[PDB]
RNA sequence: AUACAGUGAAACUGCGAAUGGCUCAUUAAAUCAGUUAUCGUUUAUUUGAUAGUUACAUGGUAUAACUGUGGUAA
RNA sequence: GAUGAUUCAUAAUAACUUUUCGAAUCGCAUGGCCUUGUGCUGGCGAUGGUUCAUUCAAAUUUCUGCCCUAUCAACUUUCGAUGGUAGGAUAGUGGCCUACCAUGGUUUCAACGGGUCGGGUCCGGAGAGGGAGCCUGAGAAACGGCUACCACAUCCAAGGAAGGCAGCAGGCGCGCAAAUUACCCAAUCCUAAUUCAGGGAGGUAGUGACAAUAAAUAACGAUACAGGGCCCAUUCGGGUCUUGUAAUUGGAAUGAGUACAAUGUAAAUACCUUAACGAGGAACAAUUGGAGGGCAAGUCUGGUGCCAG
């Protein structure tokens, strides 16, 4: 029945409508705001112990 | 009611329209409660997906049962969604094991239930069989797995760390997943993660070149039969340009020219093949054959050869005949097809074997041309036209370079035909390319032009550094061009490659990481690398760890191998150390970069040269140096290598000593194995003198066995790899024993002596010596017969041939390139010179 | 209730499940209706009769239910 | 001793047995004695056991018993027919079956053949994937179970796994049509370690112009206003007198119903009884069939106006 509602799940127009210790993880890591990339772009990798920090391949 | 992010529904709807795949990770114990809700997002997005769904799993499902008669006893003894999902939907529930049974089929989708479990191959193995628009869902219900995620995100740096196995893939694997664009890490609530790469997705705008390119291409052939009938099945640009190619080499008639067709699993090869091969019988082509390592394979190339037999208007029963075979080993699988149409045309299958009956083949289609032994394809070689089909990254394939040392081998007009097009979903679906990554599955070597602006670094500048794992896996930008660079080198040189291995350098302690960097003066390209594995009582410990969680990891072969052969406990004591492998890059093989790093590797582990854990809950350098990181104490070296004078030569020239030779050969190479040590200086020593001798005498007699295809010159050389085992023993302790009088006379009666002398007279023919000969080198060789009677390499080669490799005279003629009669004459020279040195003894 | 004594899931024993119900295809002494015998027979059960010809109590030659470890899609 | 009649009953001797049986059981009570030991001796039941008889039955078996028949005169003997002997088996008699022997057995008084569920709701008879072989039990060749087979068909991760009711209801068989997949074991009976468990045995209720029995849908007055009403007769005409309302109006009776209840019943419906309400269009509005009229600025058709159909 794609107009009614099946299980728990109804879509209207282009719109999905649905029925619905970690848990202080998730919606920490919900409010991430800087994504992985952006992190590593700040960070350089000492390639040797005492040589300079190399940031980006060229 | 909830309305759900719409991130969701776009990156979903986005994928169906690209008919590209996408990626969701759940996090949660409800998790499987959303998997029912997700596919419905697929159906009224699409009705014309696949419908089936991959199911696999490690040992246990989660809190259901697949058996429905059950599932309404447990009921007995209204529903929710899940179950409503796992009655009406077709799942096909797989044991991460048994992948292999998945290879061939196609899913709508593949759950995977583990995360801790998963592993390269069955990653690999799972994912290209999901469709175009298809979705990937990976369940991260475990707790700890979710600690891990909550420390990555906090920072990219600190690694969370439970109390051997580093499990190092498991969380690159998740960093990688945040580089994915089509990725989404959810909750059981629907909650986008915003770990995931899949941040900023919007829904595109309602609706391929290729097929325009397809297309087109079709209706511009239909009036040229049989081509048009034939490029009609095909089902992406390049099938039908490698088609194309192939009539393009059916019409040359040229015999010396070979078409290489080179592609990915799932391209479609074997149609192109299939169908290549049916526009030959139409062209006129009489004898065709066709040789694969079992017959059983080439079932999908004979029905697509029908295919085309049907677009060519053949009719089965009238044009053509399906012969099948009778041995129960090949299960009924087609051997023969033999066509009337014209004239009489013959479709047959042979064994990569019997290359002898290709000599009236007008052409021979080699299909997975990586799992014949490279002797074998070079024989079928011959002067016809040769069609070869070679897998990489499929089933076990071989490594690239394999493949391109089969090509500058070809530098016999070749061609080269590449499929890069899958057939199954639209190009360039971003999971492969983020398969591509995190395996570095197709990593190419590239020439460096700075090495030849400044020229090859001649090998003692070059110095050996050990490497940080912890560092190389961080999935740093830095970390993993340099990943890409050392695969590169990996998967080159070696033979056979499999995907799992990435998990056995990474996550097992015992595995070392050496690379011969070239001298110091950008990120360093490796030149060498070297990757160590301890085996010795220093494993012991971890083994032990392993028999306490009742799952016993991994092996160590060689305190195993030796034990067996020889059953010494001191060796299962005794720490050592095995090289895996020996990468060198092979433009810039014979150079002794090689030889180069295993010296230093010997100087390391002899201590002539004398925390970098990341946090557990800013990175350390990424390489170490020799001197920074104390080693292990070590015994010995071991290696593992198959029985190649190339590397045997290697391996000598570095003062290795063989100890065991595999009788039965390898089947994938069709190789016999070794086990070839050393002894590092100031650590005892005899016992590999024992063993080295044992070795030769076990070896001697197993020439004929299953060695005699071995060629004497090969043989000659062990033995004396293995007689210089004893030369590194100064010790007068162990010695040859020269033949008392008794002995000689037990060996050979009077009757015998005087008949030798008889040839050393030229008074008796040579086949009245048959009998006495093995006995006489296996006396020779046995250093029985003393300082007194030496020979040179040729004639020992001879003498070892005959005697132990048991092959007649004309036979050594041709392996040594000297005419018969001059064999009969040095043979003669041999024999004169112990019927002289039994007379002295007399 | 210092053998238990109460009822009592489960299991082992004992009894019963050839009664009852339903349709009419068949077969002209075939069943069948009356009639006769069983000195030519078997018969749970009922009822009445009926066996003077280590022992202050033998064994597991015994296991179920039950406890616990597993395999299987089942 | 018994019968009309016994190799019947019963008794005895000699052996035989892969050969029995002759309480290693339970509940309730704790009396009478004394030789105080928990010493001896003990009351009522239950479940068991040999044989006989009785009862419940079964199995064979004797004689008799309404269709047309010769255009059905021969029928068995053609893998026992008739009989005898011995054996096997049966619960036993028995060509029931086996080994030898004899050549018979029915029939014109109708054998043999042909045509056309039984008797009186009751008593009997028969059958429930196909066929073959086994299984327990007092009673089965079991609507139960097992083996192999012949087909049908269900599932699977494809390695296997398992499957057989018109009895109760509810269905299909037309494209055209019909009672509920209802409630209870309270009754009467039946099975059990049994008062107490059960029984789609049965009972209760549900539907309906197939049939059958009884009867509502009105009963009683008053007033006003008019002179025709009715019968016979082909004909003309004749005969008879309280009638008509298509008029108004009054107070009583009560059923369907609706229902406080009680009763009823395993419970419940229904029946019966019974508070309150419940009638003038008593609109609280039963039908079915048949015989005639008459009417238009209406319509159609044939004509010898104004007619006729």
């Amino acid at each position: 029945a794609p107009m009614s509602d099946v299980g728990g799940v109804l879509m209207d127009k282009d719109a999905v409508y649905i029925d619905i210790e970690g848990e202080k993880l998730m919606t920490g890591l919900q409010s991430v705001e800087q994504s992985i990339a952006e992190k590593f772009d700040g960070v350089g990798l000492q390639l040797f112990s005492n040589g300079t920090e190399l940031h980006e391949v060229a | 009611k909830k309305a759900i992010d719409s991130r969701i529904p776009s990156l979903i709807r986005n994928g169906v329209q690209t008919k590209q795949r996408s990626i969701f990770v759940i996090v949660g114990d409800r998790a499987r409660n959303q998997l029912p809700n997700l596919h419905y997002l697929m159906m009224s997005a699409d009705l014309k997906m696949n419908k089936s769904v991959l199911w696999a799993y490690k040992k246990k499902l989660l809190g259901f049962t697949s058996h429905r008669k059950k599932r309404e006893n447990k009921i007995k003894k209204e529903m929710d969604p899940f179950e409503s999902f796992i009655s009406n939907q077709n799942i096909r529930y797989v044991y991460y094991k048994e992948s292999e049974k998945i290879l061939g089929n196609t899913y709508g989708m593949c759950i995977l239930q583990d995360f801790e479990a998963l592993t390269p191959n069955l990653l690999a193995r799972t994912i290209e069989t999901v469709e175009g628009g298809g979705i990937v869902v990976i369940l991260l219900k475990s707790m700890s797995s979710l600690k891990q995620l909550y420390t990555m995100t906090m920072d990219v740096h600190a690694r969370y760390r439970t109390e051997d196995v580093v499990a190092r893939f498991n969380e690159r694997f998740i960093l990688s997943l945040g580089s994915n664009p089509n990725c989404l890490v959810v909750d059981d609530e629907l909650n986008v993660l915003p770990l995931s790469g899949a941040k900023n997705v919007k829904p595109l705008p309602p609706k391929p070149p290729k097929q325009l390119e397809l297309q087109e291409l079709k209706e511009s052939l239909e009036d040229v039969q049989p081509a048009g009938s034939l490029v009609s099945l095909s089902k992406t640009v390049n099938q039908a340009h490698a088609i194309l190619s192939f009539i393009d080499a059916i019409s040359e008639k040229t015999l010396n020219f070979t078409v290489a067709l080179t592609a990915g699993r799932g391209r479609g090869k074997s149609a192109a093949l299939g169908i290549s091969i049916a526009a030959a019988v139409s062209h006129g082509y009489s004898n065709i054959f066709v040789t694969s390592p079992s017959p059983e394979n080439l079932k999908t190339l004979f029905e697509f050869i029908f295919k085309g037999f049907d677009a060519l208007g053949y009719q089965e029963h009238i044009d053509y005949d399906i012969i099948q075979s009778t041995n129960p080993d090949f299960n009924k699988a087609i051997v023969r097809v033999d066509i009337k149409r014209d004239h009489r045309q013959t479709i047959q299958y042979i064994v990569p074997q019997d290359h002898q009956v290709l000599g009236q083949a007008e052409l021979v289609v080699i299909d997975e041309a990586a799992a014949i032994p490279l002797p074998i394809v070079k024989n079928l070689l011959g002067p016809y036209l040769v069609f070869m089909a070679s897998t990489i990254n499929g089933y076990e394939g071989t490594g690239r370079s394999l493949s391109l040392k089969l090509i500058q081998q070809l530098r016999r007009q070749l061609r080269e035909i590449s499929l890069d097009e899958p057939i199954r979903y639209a190009p360039g679906d971003p999971i492969e390319k983020w398969l591509n990554k995190l395996l570095c599955l197709d990593v190419t070597l590239i020439k460096n032009p700075r090495f030849a602006t400044r020229g090859t670094p001649h090998p003692s500048q070059c110095n050996l550094f050990v490497v940080n794992r912890d560092t190389l896996f961080s999935y740093h930008p830095v970390s993993e061009n340099f990943l890409e660079k050392m695969m590169a080198l990996y998967v080159s040189s070696h033979y056979k490659n499999s995907p799992n291995d990435l998990q056995l350098m990474s996550d097992a302690p015992a595995h070392k990481l050496f690379v011969l960097l070239p001298p110091i003066d950008r990120i360093p390209d490796p030149l060498c690398v070297i990757q160590i594995a301890l085996e010795g009582e220093i494993s012991k410990e971890s083994v032990r760890n392993s028999l306490s969680r009742g799952q016993r990891a991994g092996g160590d072969l060689i305190p195993w191998l030796i034990s067996q052969q020889f059953q010494d406990e001191e060796f299962a004591s005794l720490s050592g150390a095995r090289i895996v492998r020996i990468a060198t890059n092979p433009e810039y093989a014979s150079m002794g970069y090689g030889s180069r790093a295993i010296e230093l590797l010997r100087d390391y582990f002899e201590g002539k040269f004398t925390d970098y854990s990341i946090k557990r809950v800013t990175l350390p350098p990424l390489l170490l140096k020799l001197s920074e990181q104390p080693p292990h104490y070590l015994h010995y070296l071991g290696v593992s290598y198959g029985l190649t004078q190339s590397l045997h030569k290697f391996w000598k020239n570095n003062s290795f000593v063989p100890v065991y030779l595999r009788q039965t050969a390898n089947d994938l190479t069709g190789e016999h194995t070794c086990v070839m040590l050393n002894v590092l200086e100031g650590r005892e020593s005899n016992w590999l003198v024992e063993f080295a001798k044992d070795f030769r005498k076990r070896f001697l007699s197993l020439l004929s066995y299953d060695f005699h295809k071995f060629t004497a010159v090969q043989a000659l050389s062990v033995i004396e790899s293995s007689k210089k085992a004893q030369d590194l023993s100064d010790d007068e302790k162990h010695d040859n024993k020269e033949l008392t009088r008794t002995h000689l006379d037990d060996i050979f009666s009077p009757f015998d002596l005087k008949r030798l002398d008889s040839y050393s007279n030229n008074l008796l023919d040579y086949h009245v010596i048959g009998d006495m000969i093995p006995m006489l080198a296996l006396l020779y060789f046995g250093d029985k017969m003393g300082d007194s009677v030496k020979l040179s390499s040729v004639q020992s080669a001879i003498l070892l041939a005959i005697g132990l490799q048991r092959k007649n005279i004309d036979t050594i003629a041709k392996e040594l390139n000297l005419p018969s009669n001059q064999t009969i004459a040095m043979f003669a020279k041999i024999m004169r010179k112990m019927s002289q040195y039994f007379r002295q003894l007399l």
